[PDB]
């Protein structure tokens, strides 16, 4: 997806390989980039949110809740991911669409919320638009927008009982929140180079990742609950090889890039998820920043 | 004559005294010149042209640009320079280590990927521009060639509008701070910027078969910190619309270095985003 | 069904089609017949990607899958292999009605393709249909839907045993021609002319249910008459496999 | 479609059972297999000689002889020239195509290809690409095609069994194992054999939950979480980790154990994989 | 035009833009065929030795399903045996056949997606394609003519129906399609239904020794050439 | 493959001739090619020829279960897949910009014109509805397919006859032609397409029926669909060089005249065919 | 005769030198293939595994599929007497056909589609093609079939002759 | 009279430019409750003239009913063709023969006049992107208050119709390069009498003039603030 030169990649890998990871941004490994977001961006949508990164990418999510004829729980919710310029069937788009759905349907509590009555259920439509061209891996931003959107989602209050077809007050200000203030799941693209664990990686950083995980978490530091982990195929594997100065290389030559040839060391996987779930960690930082957005 | 912004379809002048220029067009049935873009009317030697508010890089002969190669074609590379179309780099326009000496030139045409491959970065000079606007690059000067030992960042006036501009020189070497040592900077007029440790084969100047090998020389941590610091500085300028130029970068770098020294996090911290980034700009615009 | 390297897996999955969902449906007297009017048989051939080099994902698609599907479909109907009488689902209260039809989705997948696909494919279809054991289904007037027993199954009354035999002509072009039975993938690439012969011998007299010669002129009336004997021999040997 | 013999115009209904007796349904399946023992893997190599390398994998549904469940056919296609629309790639391009057999499709007539088929491709692609040496064969591509002949549970029935995700993890574990067998058969430079292990945290009673290797959701009253792992025992590396389930961060130990047993399942599966490959040559 | 007329009726150059074309109608079936002379083959089918022959069949109504895909293969294989494909190694030859009319089966409601082989239409398609190839001037080893025989059985006797209507085909005990080259060799022999080899051979005779399509092809082609070579004098 | 282009000599000359008010075909700028409309022996077959442009179109009705866009509604569809017979440039199963617009303009014309009584089509609600499919076959493409196709489509649909049906004791009986005489498809008003083309660099030259060669030279076009009574069923000047609104109003004003004679022809031609069926 | 599995440890890099079918990892040498181990034992002993790609300098046999006045495009079938399970396109540029008078030689006079050429790989090429040179006595056409379709024989280095039709044809004969 | 609006009266048209920093050109456009956001790639290499590629994304939430839109894939492909041809009628594509211009349009909300909004949003982005244009390709809708069946001579054409009006009344979309009468796009899918057409076109053209004043004003307000600072 992303394109970089081997010599450019070799510098990035070496810099992040140092004991204190010297990220190209100068950012701390625990530190996210600045976040700009909006809620209720689209009127007439039960929940909507916009998010734009310092990277320039932006995404908009809108939530439509429609009463449908069915404590009861079924995967009524459907997620759509509109990426500009894709064939509507690409690997990345469908993988993301399933991944975000996996997070919400992971506990199944979320399905329960959308249960108007035993006879009728709220079929929830989540439409995710990547406003910007896919300059970098959208997953982090899309997840944060979905988190913000669901938080902003309000559900029509039910004047009618359940056995009769449901009837709802019409005031959006009367309608109570979905996920009223468990939280909607956040998901962090976590990356590893050597023993260093990196969060919110830039496309340049992610291009040299030895390991990349999409970790979905929620809260009820905060009382975190792990929901899913998926291994993002390190884009580093698809990069060109480095050419040493004047066949199988016997030695890891300094400054010569070489795609990570194996899998993730077993311990690193524990380290990547351990650091995600540590109390007061990145998840708390993300939720603190996210929950500070007006709703 | 930039009193106010002229807009597309807006009549600039009707008199025939003027030749048209970029950003303007003449309806075939009249002498009138009409602006094609939203921009400022520029008048020189009775030629009228409109500089657009924002437009992609348009190359001029002699421009020193940084671009990454996107394609390999018959005796040619297509180089992305942020222009309207990929710049061309003829195989004859690069400094082969011994293209004449090897007598391998017939072999060379087939093995172009030994010199540059898709994604490889280079610093080159525009030796010509076609009528369609595509530039033709040349890399025969020893300071031109594949870029190594550095980091790449793209500037396109994101948010701040202002970006890279033509200057006295587009390449310089800074001593660096915290014993980083000589580190080069390349301000590609096309908006691409390259920051790397200085080397004798590098583009910079201290204040051949391996030339195309993608092996970085060893780089120490402090060197990478400063290289990262400069990259943060450049983004700080762009994110606040400041002129990105060697003079304004050195000012920012020194300000950033001293900012880190007085910062409680110590000279080691290199972060410059957000409010701290604006703080640098405020101290830099003064 | 394995025939050398060629390997076909046929799966017959029956699904119930309510008559209220069938355009052109009429209560039978007990048209093209129910099988064709209602499309009760739905054979589809999957030349599974990578089953042979010619079916690699990057190689342009070819019509072979479609042609075999219709070849099977027409032969499946013309042979009258399955009778609509078996696929009817009756109410028969205690005013009889047909409430739905069993729809046989006869899916084939070429796990390995080493030439001569139709012979293997047809054999799999016949073998699978003979094996088919649909669940006994009945109309539930209280639930107003067709329901099926969890244990009782009714087997299809497959009539006859049409066995497909195929061969290809290899030409030295005295224009010597060699008739190659069961052409291997490689042999098909070299033999432009192919013949397919579907015969049924359950009557003890060969009955040709279908012939498909094409791609050349070597196979005159004499060879085709001779080939009918070859197909009968092929029927005899295959009969001993599809017990 | 133009390319397939369309069934009847009406939407056909899958068989719905009479369900005459609730009593007949009686007891719920209980995992007799020890918590640390995988299903019996049947693995064969060279099943499609036309391909450069191939393998076939089959599992007993509930460790019962003759009761076959998952069935996977894999045909690696050997490094082959890349299409000319994208004629160059510095690294060998591993391309994974996974398709449910029409017999195994969720819908006998389907408007849309299962998202599940695309998803399994990405997981398997990530798992195998880590285990395959791309540097060896530049300018070339290798295509791993998985045909899911049969799922451990019927697709339309799986909808009733809590969640298909658990089945997908079982399917992915098989895909990793069989694909590795095919890759070894095809002689594709691989860093190590990769086998697909899967483990689950389950709670079949009011007592504390157990960690169970190679689960099947029907055998358990509640799967709290599960993990699928493409693991390289000779490297002690994981090329594709997949986990799902609500686990409190306080239960980080359980997750760690869950992954470890999932890796243990991968080792167990790899044992069969090496045995099959050893006897193949 | 209609089924009752014994005489085949044909035209050539029906479609002007096409390299060659022909509109042929017989026994109630009308098909209009356009042939494009060797042209740029899409790299997919650029055989190194011989021209690729690409037969395309379009039904009168509905989209071309699997049925047509078979007809295209049947005609593609046979015509590749007729055309001198070796003469245009890398070229392509388009043969688009458009079924303009077939006898409407009054006893069945319209079904467009039917996927069964339609032997009924094979002769009309083959003849029209043959005429179009002759019109296009594509080099060929020999001409070829196709005939359809339906072996209906009535009472205790078997009845040969020549060029039957599709209604006759579905009522027929068996149906046969023979395509004999000008050398009297057999080119296609597609058949279906229950029949003994004796019955097939009997039909082979009926289709081969009989409207004299060989003469019809020659006569119509003579008229066309005589018309446009009238200048020669 | 990509469409073949005329040589710049042809491009310049055609533009030059139009500026002289002359066309290579000898027709005036506001003149159509000789229009021939032929009806096939089977009901619903119509064969329109605009000089060298021939468009065969066959209507068909099959009772089908209603789902999706018309879940209980009864649905009329148009299929106009172009084929190499149209031109080698076209490829099977490969829609093109020409085909997509052609289909789009036809379906909008027939549907938005309200010509068909869709409520009449549904034999049963949500179970069985008549589906009226009309297949358009472009036998020869010499420009103005959108116009030739429209006449063929409406001619076919007006010529087409449904199988008769009857509801008895709630039982829907659909009668084959042998059982009952097919009933003509009810048809309120007949829309007709007219496709102007514009050539001047300012779009000041308007041509009524473009040859294929002209269509390669034109800088814009504007399809107009109208009833005999002047009701415009659609207008589609989908971009191209702009044209003064007065010109378009002139184009529509002329188009109504051409539509009237098209309507008279189809009515006359249907009457002539009717006598062949019933002398 | 020792069978090795993918990822099986072969030994430390200090004892062996990685050969085909092996890969290094943390200063240790492992087998990347399922196959038998072999040690060259020539410096350190090279170790390899045997269960293929064209390479510069290799002699390949290929089939001509299309010819252009500039280059003839061939399909590579055999590399070093080893048939290739998958095929690669190669280009024989007109310069690369003959050792001398490279300006005078024409592709039409050297090879034509369908014949089999034995060529030497000159370079891994840009895009999808290799670059092969037949400019050597041992290189050129091996199997040729006349326009008439008969299998020809090399009458002289310049031309093949037909045994049935008798006609000669100009082609780049391989001398042996 | 129309609810809360005059017959010859646009709805509140509010637009923004340089809405997204990443895009070479970006625009946001609101026409009443119809919201369209557009991001235009600057001409860049992806032959006689630059290709203009338009991708329209209609969000499910933007539609009042998910079922109503029903994917509408044919509709979207037609709209992309309309807009692409519309913009190319003005963009000086001949200046970038070997490049492509990509316009991405996101329909965040629909309240009728969608095609007009899409064209307007595209031009704003194209002007933002600095693409040389002959003139604003402004678009607007207009539809007779009387139905074609009603045939009321007294009735006069409306402007900037709401979605409800588009269901009830004959309506048209006219896009005119510049303030000029000449029309780049004239899409009138609804049935209308020819007598009514002249009035609707005349009103529609005037609407385009009003929209252009808004659009040009929006461009200058951004332009002035830029020259004021760089």
């Amino acid at each position: 997806h992303v394109l970089l030169s081997p010599a450019e990649l070799a510098y990035l890998h070496a810099s992040l390989s140092l004991t204190p990871p010297i990220r190209p941004d100068g950012r701390s490994p625990t530190q996210f980039r600045p976040l700009i977001a909006e809620t209720g961006i689209l009127p007439g949508a039960n929940g909507s949110a916009r998010v734009c990164f310092a990277d320039g990418t932006e995404a908009i999510v809108g939530v439509k809740a429609e009463v449908e004829k069915t404590t009861g729980e079924a995967s009524w919710v459907e997620i759509t991911v509109e990426i500009p310029g894709v064939r509507d069937d690409d690997s990345g788009m469908v993988f993301l669409a399933q991944l975000l759905g996996e997070a919400l349907l992971a506990d199944g509590e979320f399905v329960k919320k959308l249960w108007i009555n035993r006879r009728y259920h709220w079929k929830l439509y989540i439409d995710i638009l990547l406003i910007s061209p896919p300059l970098s891996y959208p997953l982090p931003l899309l997840s944060l927008t979905t988190h913000l959107a669901l938080l902003s989602t309000r559900l029509p209050r039910l004047k009618s009982e359940g056995d009769e077809d449901p009837y709802f007050d019409d005031d959006w200000a009367v309608a109570p929140y979905l996920f009223p203030r468990t939280r909607p799941p956040i998901t962090l693209l976590v990356m590893a180079v050597g023993n260093n664990i990196l969060f919110d990686p830039s496309k340049e950083e992610l291009a040299v990742a030895d390991v990349a995980l999409a970790v979905s978490v929620t809260a009820t530091g905060r009382k975190l609950r792990l929901l899913s982990i998926r291994t993002i195929d390190p884009p580093s594997r698809l990069t060109p090889p480095g050419v040493p100065n004047s066949s199988e290389p016997i030695e890891p030559i300094e400054g010569v890039w070489r795609a990570p040839r194996g899998g993730a060391k077993r311990l690193v996987l524990g380290a990547l998820v351990q650091k995600v779930l540590e109390k007061g960690g990145v998840v708390d930082e993300v939720l603190d920043a996210l929950e500070g957005v007006e709703l | 004559s930039s009193s106010d912004i002229v807009t597309p379809g807006e009549l600039i002048t009707t008199s025939p005294q003027f030749m048209r220029g970029h950003g303007t067009y003449i309806p075939p049935g009249t002498t009138s010149i009409i602006s094609s873009v939203a921009g400022t009317i520029l008048r020189t030697n009775k030629l009228l042209s409109v500089r657009p508010l924002r437009a992609r890089y348009t190359p001029e002969v002699g421009d020193l640009v940084v671009g990454r190669i996107i394609e390999v074609q018959a005796r040619r590379w297509r180089v992305d320079v942020g222009s309207t179309q990929f710049a061309s780099l003829p195989l004859s326009a690069i400094n082969l280590p011994g293209g004449i000496l090897r007598k391998r030139t017939e072999t060379d045409e087939l093995q172009m990927r030994s010199f540059f491959s898709e994604g490889d970065l280079l610093v080159a000079e525009v030796q010509g521009v076609y009528g369609d606007g595509g530039a033709v690059l040349h890399t025969r000067s020893l300071k031109y060639g594949k870029l190594r030992n550095g980091v790449f960042v793209a500037v396109s006036g994101m948010g701040g509008g202002g970006g890279v501009v033509r200057s006295r020189r587009q390449v310089w070497t800074l001593e660096g701070a915290n014993g980083a040592g000589l580190i080069d900077v390349v301000l590609g007029v096309n908006g691409y910027v390259w920051i790397a440790k200085h080397t004798e084969d590098g583009p910079g100047e201290d204040p051949s078969a391996n030339m195309y090998s993608s092996q970085n020389d060893r780089i120490e941590a402090e060197t990478m910190r400063e290289i990262a610091r400069l990259r943060g500085v450049v983004m700080a300028l762009v994110e606040n619309g400041l002129r990105v130029d060697e003079d304004m970068v050195m000012r920012g770098y020194r300000e950033a270095v001293e900012m880190a020294l007085v910062s409680p996090e110590g000279p080691e911290d290199v972060y410059l985003g957000g409010e701290r980034g604006r703080q640098l700009a405020a101290a830099l615009t003064a | 069904v394995r025939a050398g390297d060629t390997t076909v897996l046929c799966g017959v999955r029956g699904e119930v089609l309510p008559v209220e969902r069938i355009p052109l449906f009429r209560q039978p007297d007990v048209g093209r017949g129910e099988l064709k009017e209602y499309d009760l048989l739905v054979p589809n051939i999957e030349l599974a990607t990578g089953s042979a080099p010619q079916f690699l994902p990057g190689v342009p698609p070819t019509a072979l899958a479609q042609t075999l599907s219709t070849r099977v479909y027409s032969l499946l109907h013309s042979t009258r292999l399955v009778s609509a009488e078996e696929l009817r689902i009756w109410y028969r209260p205690v005013q009889d009605r047909v409430v739905a039809y069993w729809v046989l989705y006869i899916d084939l997948v070429f796990l390995s393709f080493d030439g001569n696909p139709f012979d293997v494919a047809w054999a799999a279809v016949v073998a699978a249909l003979r094996d088919t054991k649909l669940p006994v289904a009945r109309w539930d007037p209280d639930r107003e839907m067709v329901v099926c027993s969890k244990t009782e199954t009714m087997k299809l009354t497959i009539k006859g045993l049409p066995i497909a035999c195929s061969a290809a002509v290899f030409l030295e072009k005295k224009n010597r021609h060699w008739i190659l039975l069961d052409p291997d993938r490689l042999e098909e690439s070299l033999c432009k002319e192919v013949i397919t012969m579907v015969v049924d011998f359950s009557d003890g007299e060969t009955r040709i249910r279908a012939i498909e010669k094409q791609g050349g002129t070597v196979f005159g009336r004499e060879l085709i008459r001779s080939f009918a004997l070859v197909a009968e021999d092929r029927w005899k040997v295959v009969k001993e496999v599809m017990k | 479609d133009r390319r397939r013999i369309n069934g009847p115009a009406g939407a056909t209904i899958p068989p719905v059972y009479e369900d005459s007796g609730i009593s007949e349904v009686k007891a719920l399946k209980i995992r007799s297999r020890p918590s640390n023992i995988i299903r019996k893997i049947y693995l064969k190599t060279g099943v499609t000689p036309s391909a450069s390398g191939s393998a076939y994998l089959e599992l007993e549904t509930s460790a019962n002889s003759g009761v076959s469940g998952l069935k996977l056919s894999c045909t690696v296609h050997g490094p082959r020239s890349l299409p000319r629309s994208s004629p160059f790639s510095p690294h060998m391009v591993v391309s994974t195509h996974v398709k449910y057999a029409p017999f195994a499709t969720k819908q006998r007539r389907g408007y849309l290809r299962d998202p599940t088929e695309r998803d399994l491709g990405i997981h398997l692609e990530a798992a195998l690409r880590g285990a395959i040496i791309a540097d060896r064969w530049p300018k070339s591509g290798v295509d791993i095609i998985i045909s899911i002949i049969e799922g451990d549970q019927d697709r339309e029935a799986s909808k009733t069994q809590g969640d298909e995700v658990w089945d997908m993890m079982n399917t992915l574990s098989g895909c990793i194992t069989v694909a590795s067998a095919a890759l070894a058969d095809a002689g594709i430079d691989c860093v190590d054999t990769v086998a697909g292990g899967v483990a689950a945290l389950v709670q079949d009673s009011d007592g504390s939950p157990e960690i169970v290797v190679d689960p099947i959701p029907s055998e358990h009253r509640k799967i709290l979480a599960a993990c699928c792992v493409a693991y390289l025992p000779m490297r002690d590396e994981v090329t594709n980790l997949w986990f799902r389930g609500d686990l409190p961060a306080s239960d980080m130990d359980l997750y760690t154990e869950l992954v470890e047993k999932g890796i243990q399942a991968s080792r167990s599966a790899n044992r069969v994989l090496v045995d099959c490959l050893t006897e193949t040559v | 035009t209609t089924t009752a007329t014994t005489a085949p009726e044909a035209a050539l150059g029906v479609l002007p833009r096409a390299d060659g074309s022909a509109r042929y109608s017989h026994a109630g079936y009308t098909v209009t065929a356009s042939v494009n002379g060797p042209i740029e083959a899409q790299r997919r089918d650029e055989h190194p030795y011989e021209a690729h022959v690409d037969v395309i069949v379009r039904p009168a109504a509905g989209v071309g399903g699997t049925r047509e895909r078979h007809l295209e293969s049947i005609l593609q294989s046979s015509f590749a045996q007729i055309i001198l494909v070796k003469s245009f190694p890398r070229s392509l030859i388009q043969i688009v056949l458009q079924v303009e009319e077939s006898p409407e089966n009054e006893y069945v409601n319209t079904k467009l997606v039917q996927a069964s082989l339609n032997f009924a239409v094979m002769p009309a398609l083959f003849q029209t394609a043959m005429l179009a190839l002759l019109s296009a001037g594509v080099p060929m080893r020999a001409t070829a003519t196709a005939t359809a025989i339906a072996l209906a059985s009535e009472n205790g006797a078997t009845k040969t129906l020549i060029d039957p209507s599709p209604r006759q085909v579905e009522l027929a005990q068996s149906v046969h399609v023979f395509a004999f080259t000008s050398q009297d060799e057999l080119l296609l022999a597609e058949s279906e239904g229950d029949f003994t080899i004796k019955e097939w051979d009997a039909a082979y005779e009926t289709a081969k020794n009989i409207p004299d399509l060989r003469h019809f092809i020659r006569s119509t082609m003579e008229a066309k050439v005589a018309t446009d070579l009238h200048w020669k004098s | 493959p990509r469409e073949v282009e005329p040589s710049l000599s042809e491009r310049q000359f055609v533009l030059q001739a139009l500026q002289e008010g002359l066309r290579l075909d000898g027709r005036q700028l506001d003149q159509y090619r000789p229009l021939s409309l032929t009806f096939g022996d089977q009901y619903g077959v119509a064969d329109v020829t605009f000089g060298k442009t021939r468009v065969l179109a066959k209507a068909s009705a099959e009772v089908t279960v209603p789902y999706a866009d018309r879940p209980l509604d009864g649905i009329f569809t148009i299929a106009t897949e172009l084929s190499p017979m149209t031109s080698p440039t076209f490829e099977v199963n490969r829609p093109t910009e020409t085909e997509v617009l052609l289909s789009r303009l036809l379906e909008k014309t027939i549907r938005r014109s309200g010509a068909l009584d869709t409520e009449s089509l549904c034999l049963v609600a949500g179970q069985k509805c008549w589906s009226i499919r009309v297949d358009v076959h472009v036998m020869s493409h010499d420009g103005n397919l959108v116009d030739a196709a429209c006449i063929a489509v409406v001619a076919a649909l007006r010529h087409f006859r449904k199988p008769d049906t009857s509801i008895e004791s709630g039982v829907l009986t659909i009668y084959t032609p042998a059982e009952r005489e097919p009933v003509p498809l009810s048809w309120l008003h007949t829309p007709f397409c007219v496709t102007w083309s514009f050539f001047g660099d300012e779009g000041e030259i308007a041509v009524l029926d473009a040859t294929w060669l002209e269509e390669q030279v034109r800088v814009g076009s504007c399809t107009i669909s109208m009833n005999k009574h002047g009701e415009i069923c659609q207008i589609a000047k989908l971009g191209g060089t702009p044209v003064e609104a007065v010109s378009l109003l002139q184009c529509t004003s002329i188009a109504l005249t051409k539509v009237k004679e098209f309507s008279d022809l189809v009515d006359k031609k249907l009457a002539e065919d009717f006598k062949r069926r019933n002398p | 005769p020792t069978l090795a599995l993918p990822g099986q440890l072969l030994g430390p890099i200090s004892k062996y030198q990685p050969g085909p079918g092996t890969h290094v990892h943390e200063s240790n040498l492992y087998s990347s293939l399922l196959g038998t181990v072999h040690v060259t034992q020539p410096e350190l002993p090279t170790i390899s595994v045997s269960a293929i790609l064209p390479e510069v300098g290799n002699i390949v046999l290929c089939r001509v599929i299309r010819i252009t006045p500039r280059q003839a495009v061939v399909t590579i079938l055999v590399c070093g007497d080893t048939v290739l399970d998958a095929e690669w396109q190669g280009l024989i540029r007109v310069q690369d056909i003959r050792a001398t008078e490279k300006d005078r030689v024409k592709v039409y006079e050297s090879f034509r589609p369908g014949d089999i050429v034995r060529a030497e790989v000159i370079s891994l090429g840009d895009q999808a093609n290799y670059y092969l040179s037949t400019a050597r006595n041992e290189l050129g056409v091996i199997l040729a079939t006349s326009e008439a379709g008969n299998t020809m024989y090399p009458v002289s280095w310049r031309e093949y002759r037909d045994p049935i039709t008798g006609l000669t044809e100009l082609r780049k004969v391989a001398k042996p | 009279r129309v609810d809360g609006r005059r017959w010859n009266e646009l709805r509140r048209v509010h637009a923004q430019i340089r809405t997204q920093a990443a895009a070479d050109g970006s625009s946001y456009l609101e026409m009443g409750h119809t919201k369209v956001m557009c991001v235009v790639t600057g001409p860049s290499e992806p032959g006689k003239e630059a290709e203009v590629v338009v991708s329209i994304v209609i969000a499910g939430f933007s539609s009042v009913d998910r079922k109503r839109h029903g994917r509408n894939d044919k509709r979207i492909i037609e709209m992309q063709s309309t807009v692409a041809n519309a913009l190319s009628a003005s963009l000086h594509t001949h200046l970038f023969p070997h490049s492509q211009i990509t316009i991405s349009l996101h329909v965040l909300s629909q309240d009728g006049s969608l095609l007009a909004a899409l064209i307007n949003a595209a031009t704003l982005a194209c002007v933002d992107a600095g693409i040389p244009m002959t003139d604003y390709v402004v678009a607007c809708t207009a539809g007779s208050t009387s139905t074609y069946a009603a045939n009321d001579e007294n009735a006069d054409p409306l402007l900037d119709l709401n979605h409800q009006e588009e269901q009830e009344l004959p309506w048209l979309t006219v896009a005119t390069l510049g303030e000029s009468d000449k029309v780049a796009v004239l899409v009138c899918e609804s049935r209308v009498q020819v007598s009514r057409l002249e009035g609707m076109l005349a009103v529609g053209v005037d609407g385009c003039k009003q929209i252009r004043a808004i659009l040009d004003h929006v461009v200058r307000q951004k332009g002035r603030r830029m020259i004021r600072e760089g």
